[PDB]
């Protein structure tokens, strides 16, 4: 079964599993192998798992990781996946110094808007984009990954699972206790993610809940009926929240053009409804002149 | 999330082809029968009312086992543990909270073991290559209510109850696609509640019209008209609930307009 790989060396442990980095060696391959316990439970096989290749087999795009085999026992699940060099997070914090260079950051993006706008009309959301489950390598791509919290949408939605998407990169509408959430979720998240490879730091790094919230609405502004309709009959508002003045978004990013803001504040609109498509935002004026350039890489 | 509205069912459209079980599986079948599988998607929807499971999930589980079965020679004996494992599989991916696989044991009396039911899962995933995320019924009507003017709660649990009423008898519902079957569904339900037909914005959108549906409407009409009488009887308690409106004591229509 496993007889054809060659394991490498570890590389991490996502929401479920380990994966290791291997080489085929028929082929010459190098993939990375998802290693999932099954008699750790007899519970049988994990919801993430089923959830996570179901969906994954589905979903073929160059910018979603690709999953090219599940190898079974009575004991242990592989995944093989095409191997990516490292993820966004280890990148940015090699570019500290230097700075990651904007022709790179606008074309990450817009591939992983497209990425995004694939899985939104293949109705799955990811729930858990953040730096550490993009994926880049050495000729330009990046990738999503880790689809273990992903899942299968309706339309229109129900509720779904509240426990959601790292704190950090987590929407409001979530944050607020709503009954229902969508693809605007996963938006939210590249927002914060796109803000970041400018910075070259988490925008909103909250260390519980209200501490989370409390963060987005000092730069946003505390919303109101008015920016968002039904924000104070939501669960969790409180009408004791603080009520700040929104930040003018040439601070909120300093070095971003007028086209980056435009689209930034787009992403980090309060309203799921009035929140931009990964669709729509592929055209928007800030990507005219995106290339693909290839980035420094120190493996 | 109208921007995506039509590419995802675009999707469902090509999807729902894919996880088409075999029309014919049940003639190849040596040891078991339609009337054996209603008795067990029977048992399933008591299953779905006492763990308090969304609907969705019990449409999953009647796929995978209509695929299983589409491939796989099945005892009469192990007819159960394939519908248990299936209804599992189908929590799994589902649910909020699935009910841990204890519960499956112990509601199918101790039949099976535990690590039977823990291996017809893996048979079953591997049977069906782990294609989980199927299209049913319930997918396609939920779009469907969307083009309501104004929703009508009545004619919503009422679709619900005459899609999942197909799921019991193999003989017709089998040869039809799910979102042809939730085309008739609405359509019944909404001339049996307001008196409306199957609206222009839906010709619009699926490409079926009433001509189209036909076939499949007389099937559902005459299920409708004898549910009453049908063996099975668990889908017509559950729909006596307020939850969903009490629908299934409404009286279907004599005959239809055509
Ligand atoms: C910190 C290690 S690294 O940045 O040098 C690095 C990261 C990723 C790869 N390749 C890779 N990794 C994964 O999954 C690893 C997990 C992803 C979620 C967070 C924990 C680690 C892949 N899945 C599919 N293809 C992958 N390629 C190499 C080096």
């Amino acid at each position: 079964s496993m007889e054809n790989f060659q394991k490498v060396e570890k590389i991490g442990e996502g929401t479920y599993g380990v994966v290791y980095k291997a080489r085929n060696k028929l082929t010459g391959e190098v993939v990375a192998l998802k290693k999932i316990r099954l008699d750790t439970e007899t519970e049988g096989v994990p919801s993430t798992a089923i959830r996570e290749i179901s969906l994954l087999k589905e979903l073929n795009h160059p910018n979603i990781v690709k999953l090219l085999d599940v190898i079974h026992t009575e004991n242990k699940l592989y995944l093989v996946f095409e191997f990516l060099h490292q993820d966004l997070k280890k990148f940015m914090d090699a570019s500290a110094l230097t700075g990651i260079p904007l022709p790179l950051i606008k074309s990450y993006l817009f591939q992983l808007l497209q990425g995004l706008a694939f899985c939104h009309s293949h109705r799955v959301l990811h729930r858990d984009l953040k730096p550490q489950n993009l994926l880049i390598n050495t000729e330009g791509a990046i990738k999503l990954a880790d689809f273990g919290l992903a899942r299968a949408f309706g339309v229109p939605v129900r509720t779904y699972t509240h426990e959601v998407v790292t704190l950090w990169y987590r929407a409001p509408e979530i944050l607020l206790g709503c009954k229902y959430y969508s693809t605007a979720v996963d938006i939210w998240s590249l927002g914060c993610i796109f803000a970041e490879m400018v910075t070259r730091r988490a925008l909103f790094p909250g260390d519980s809940e209200i501490d989370q919230l409390f963060r987005i609405f000092r730069t946003l502004g505390t919303p109101d009926e008015v920016v968002w309709p039904g924000v104070t009959s939501m669960p969790d508002y409180k009408p004791s929240f603080p009520k700040w003045a929104r930040q003018d978004f040439s601070k909120v990013v300093p070095p971003l053009d007028e086209d980056g803001r435009s689209l930034l504040s787009q992403m980090l609109h309060y309203d799921p409804n009035k929140r931009i498509s990964a669709k729509a935002a592929l055209a928007h004026p800030f990507f005219q002149d995106v290339t693909k350039p290839v980035p420094h890489l120190r493996l | 999330v109208p921007d995506y509205h039509e590419d995802i069912h675009t999707y469902l459209r090509e999807m729902e082809v894919k996880c088409k079980p075999k029309v014919g599986y049940m003639k190849k079948q040596p040891d078991i029968t339609n009337s054996m599988r209603a008795i067990l998607v029977d048992w399933l929807v008591e299953v779905g009312e006492e763990y308090k499971l969304q609907n969705e999930t019990l449409h999953l589980a009647v796929n995978y086992i209509d695929r299983f079965l589409s491939s796989m020679s099945v005892l009469r004996g192990k007819l159960q543990l394939v519908g248990t494992a299936a209804m599992l599989l189908a929590s799994k991916f589902e649910e909020i909270y699935p009910p841990e696989v204890a519960e499956f044991v112990y509601i199918t009396d101790d039949t099976y073991t535990k690590k039977q039911v823990l291996r017809m899962e893996h048979l079953v995933l591997k049977v069906l290559t782990f294609d989980l995320a199927a299209p049913t019924v319930n997918q396609f009507l939920t779009q469907y209510f969307l083009h309501q003017q104004p929703a009508n709660c009545k004619v919503e649990s009422l679709a619900m109850f005459l899609g999942e009423l197909s799921l019991i008898d193999a003989d017709p519902y089998l040869k039809y696609l799910p979102s042809v079957i939730a085309g008739a569904a609405f359509h019944l339900a909404l001339y049996t509640v307001t008196g409306q037909s199957w609206p222009e914005s839906l010709i619009r959108k699926t490409g079926y019209t009433l001509e189209s549906l036909k076939p499949c409407l007389m099937d559902l009409h005459q299920t409708y008209l004898k549910a009453p009488q049908h063996a099975q009887q668990s889908i017509r308690e559950k729909y006596k609930n307020s939850k969903y409106h009490g629908v299934s004591l409404l009286n279907p229509p004599e005959t239809l307009n055509l």
